[PDB]
């Protein structure tokens, strides 16, 4: 049908452990290429790794590898010893000399090893110049649910991995804020 | 016995009056299986013989599909190869192609070939170890070049060695009864007195298939040359193929002349005399 | 590397304008692309090229063309931009049927008015003292408020240089009014340091938000100031109390 | 069975 | 580039008999370029409905064609086939003869 199967629109790895993203597709040919792309926070498109159909070996780059299986027609990308780094959207390709097909892509999140965990809320008060103190939610493990807000007027962000390089300290945080009806940075997160 | 695959893309520009008009044709041995017309209503690639007729949509699809990079293809070398060879954009030039590949009797592969020609001249083709180009021109060793450089006999040696072979098998298997047929020459010879002086024996071989047919003349069983003459093989329009040969002699000396005709569907060769 | 280039990296029109993206490559590739990305992340084929006079269409693109009358340029137009037009613009080159080589992208937001464009308010929130006694470290937050589109780029400078180091940002905005189509948005940072090097009265702290916003080429006439490209920043200094 | 790989512009 | 003047033969697919439906032929090959005006004459006049096999070419990149139209022969009525190229200073008439 011309089409490009990535199942899983989210994955999940520990930090230096290995993840398989599957893919598969279906064509009326024999003669195609495949790739993965991965694309950063910055948006910008990175060629991972390009497969010949008609290449028996296996393309490998580093800590990325395929496991092409043509027959099978599935060309799952095996990445391993994850970093931070590794984070991005990562798109599963097939291209004939009219044009690539882009699978519809798979958002990767890389968890962090956390050395010692300290969960907590703290309050943050503005430096005037400003509006709506804040909230600190930080110090927590990387498997943590960090739900996401309604009641209208509280805002809370998605989790956030923070590396202090010259201490090799890692930690993850999020931020809740509000002003006008009421709260507290106590509840608003260890209590969701 | 052996057998083969060929395509055979023409692309003529007509400046002014619309995209270059774009023909593909693709052949099993000398039966034409499919076409594409960019003049017809369908855009489509469509079947001329009936055993392709049952591959499904998606075949017709992909068909379709990379006809069309063939053509769009083909309209941008036009305009480079005007480029090339400093001409005008008046008037009208010819971009051809043909590839496929050869299979022996066991259908064993045999060997593959891409040629690609400019204004009917030899540009650049594939060399027989499907590595290499022989490039005809200046003009065309820039093309030499690009295509080395991109790996584009990697790609077509894969097809030419691989696909092509598989799907000339397909092909030959799904299409046996009318492919792997022979029809043997339907023969007769005809005379007409060209005076009093000398009369025209002619040869005759109809109706057969595949093309390949050698006609010869024998005065005395001697092979004559000097005074002969051979048309070029013609389709008959039904699938088949028609041949003659001709002879002028002096008359009372037709029965010292014999037709000699070689054809795979005949186990053996006729040999025809006037009667 | 790579020689692809597309400009502008950011962009917000109304509805109705008739705008060029441009695409450009001095890599000699014959083939060129043109893929929209959509909120949800899909790349879908818009237009694309054989090389000089090809311009093949590509899926529902509405209504757009483009145009390649040399090797180098790809341009794209949309004649009467729509909010559906809202997506990450990517434009590619090829060689034969090899990887494409994409360019950064561009990042267009088509907005229902211009009224609608707003610059961000950026405050800066100090470490708590519970913190600094727990952990013997010191977060600062950022808080960017209020900004329309969702064009930004966040930077944190201590001691007038930019640092990386013991920051992470929100991977993307969020919609201050979720159910609106033209929402304002928010957007969070955190720079972590240590609690000696906050309590360190000379230290000073910078959260620098980069805003891309209307053209200098747009008209304006509200009275709040033309919310054009500019920068927005808030700023703290340490404090041993 | 039409190439898919390897058309290119001269 | 290099322009190549079209053969040209007349026949029909089936051998003619007076009063039997048949098809008649004219196969122009050898020519280029490929564009080609070919038109069967019955008595001097245009055949209306003629249609032609798809364009192809030889191992010379020279062109091919078979034109072909239903046609019933009879004793008195000329056949023909017209030819125009540019490689012609006048249009080639070849006409119909059974024997050929």
């Amino acid at each position: 049908a011309q089409t490009v199967t990535q199942s899983q629109p989210e994955m999940s790895v520990q930090e230096a452990e290995t993840v398989t993203l599957s893919c598969t597709y279906d064509t009326s040919e024999s003669d195609y290429y495949l790739f993965w792309y991965k694309q950063p926070p910055s948006r910008q498109m990175i060629l991972v790794i390009r497969q010949e159909a008609y290449k028996q070996q296996n393309a490998t780059e580093n800590r990325f590898s395929v496991n092409f299986q043509k027959a099978a027609k599935s060309f799952s990308l095996k990445i391993s010893d994850s970093q931070l780094g590794d984070a991005a959207m990562y798109f599963c390709a097939y291209g004939e000399d009219d044009k690539i097909i882009f699978g519809k892509g798979t958002r990767l999140h890389i968890l962090p090893n956390i050395q010692n965990p300290d969960p907590a809320v703290y309050q943050l008060r503005d430096s005037k110049s400003s509006d709506k103190s804040v909230c600190l939610f930080t110090d927590f493990d990387s498997q943590t649910n960090v739900s996401q807000s309604k009641d209208s007027d509280v805002y809370i962000t998605d989790k956030c991995v923070l590396d202090m390089r010259s201490m090799d300290f890692k930690s993850n945080s999020a931020v809740a804020w509000s002003n006008k009806s009421d709260f507290a940075c106590a509840n608003a997160f260890n209590n969701s | 016995g052996s057998h083969s695959m060929r395509y055979f893309f023409t692309s003529v520009s007509r400046p002014g009056r619309g995209e270059p008009r774009f023909i593909a044709v693709g052949y099993v041995d000398d039966t034409q299986f499919v076409r594409f017309d960019s003049d017809a209503a369908s855009q489509r690639m469509e079947p001329r013989a009936p055993w392709i007729e049952q591959e499904g949509p998606e075949y017709w699809d992909g068909e379709t599909r990379k006809v069309k990079a063939h053509s769009q293809t083909h309209r941008v070398d036009l305009g480079t190869l005007r480029g090339y060879y400093n001409q005008s954009e008046a008037g009208s030039h010819t971009v051809q192609r043909m590839y496929g590949c050869d299979v022996g009797s066991d259908w064993r592969f045999l060997r593959g070939y891409h040629q690609y020609a400019y204004d009917g001249k030899d540009y650049i083709a594939l060399k027989e170890d499907l590595r290499s180009w022989t490039a005809a021109d200046m003009a065309a060793q820039t093309t030499k070049h690009k295509w080395e450089a991109a790996h584009v006999a990697e790609q077509l040696r894969a097809y030419l060695e691989g696909t092509c072979v598989e799907w000339l098998r397909r092909y030959l298997e799904n299409g046996k009864e009318t492919l792997q047929r022979t029809d043997a020459p339907k023969t007769h010879m005809t005379h007409h007195a060209v005076s009093d002086h000398e009369a025209t024996l002619r040869c005759w071989a109809l109706s057969f298939y595949p093309a390949e047919i050698t006609l010869t003349w024998q005065r005395d069983g001697e092979d004559q040359t000097q005074d002969t003459e051979l048309v070029e093989t013609r389709p008959a329009g039904d699938g088949t193929f028609q041949k003659w040969a001709a002879v002028v002699v002096p008359s009372g000396q037709e029965q010292r002349y014999t037709c000699h005709v070689q054809h795979e569907g005949l186990p053996k060769p006729l040999t025809l005399r006037w009667e | 590397a790579a020689d692809i280039y597309q400009t502008p990296r950011y962009l917000v029109i109304g509805t109705g304008k008739k705008i060029t993206l441009e695409c450009s490559q001095t890599m000699g590739h014959d083939k060129m692309y043109w893929y929209q990305q959509d909120p949800g992340m899909e790349l879908h084929l818009i237009h694309y090229s054989y090389g000089v006079n090809s311009t093949e269409k590509g899926d529902l693109s509405s209504e757009s063309t483009v145009s390649r009358i040399r090797t180098e340029h790809f341009p794209l137009t949309l004649e009467s931009a729509r909010p559906s037009h809202t997506s990450q613009y990517l434009c590619a080159s090829r060689r034969g049927p090899y990887e494409q080589y994409f360019g950064p992208g561009t990042r267009l937001t088509v907005t229902e008015d211009l009224k609608n464009v707003f610059p961000p308010e950026v405050a800066v929130f100090e470490p708590s003292e519970a913190e600094i006694s727990h952990t013997q470290k010191a977060t600062l937050v950022c808080l960017a408020t209020g900004f329309y589109p969702d064009h930004v780029e966040l930077s944190w400078w201590v001691n007038g240089k930019e640092v990386h180091s013991g920051v992470c940002t929100d991977p993307q905005p969020l919609k201050e009014q979720p159910a609106l189509n033209d929402s304002r948005y928010a957007l969070s940072s955190r720079l972590r340091v240590s609690a000696t090097f906050w309590q360190d009265p000379r230290n000073h702290f910078r959260c620098q938000v980069q805003f891309y916003g209307l053209s200098e080429n747009d008209e304006w006439t509200q009275d709040r100031a033309k919310p054009v490209t500019q920068i927005v920043s808030a700023e703290a200094w340490g404090r041993a109390d | 069975k039409l190439v898919a790989l390897g058309i290119n512009a001269v | 580039g290099i322009q190549r003047t079209p053969k040209i033969q007349v026949y029909s697919r089936h051998p003619a008999e007076n009063g039997k439906s048949n098809f008649l032929n004219c196969y122009v090959s050898g020519f280029h370029p490929s564009e080609i005006e070919v038109d069967l004459l019955k008595n001097g006049e245009r055949i209306e409905k003629v249609e032609h096999s798809d364009l192809s070419f030889s191992e010379d990149w020279s062109f091919y064609l078979l034109y072909y139209t239903e046609f019933t022969p009879t004793e008195k009525d000329e056949y023909a086939c017209r030819v125009n190229h540019v490689t012609l200073s006048q249009p080639k008439i070849v006409k119909w003869d059974r024997d050929m």
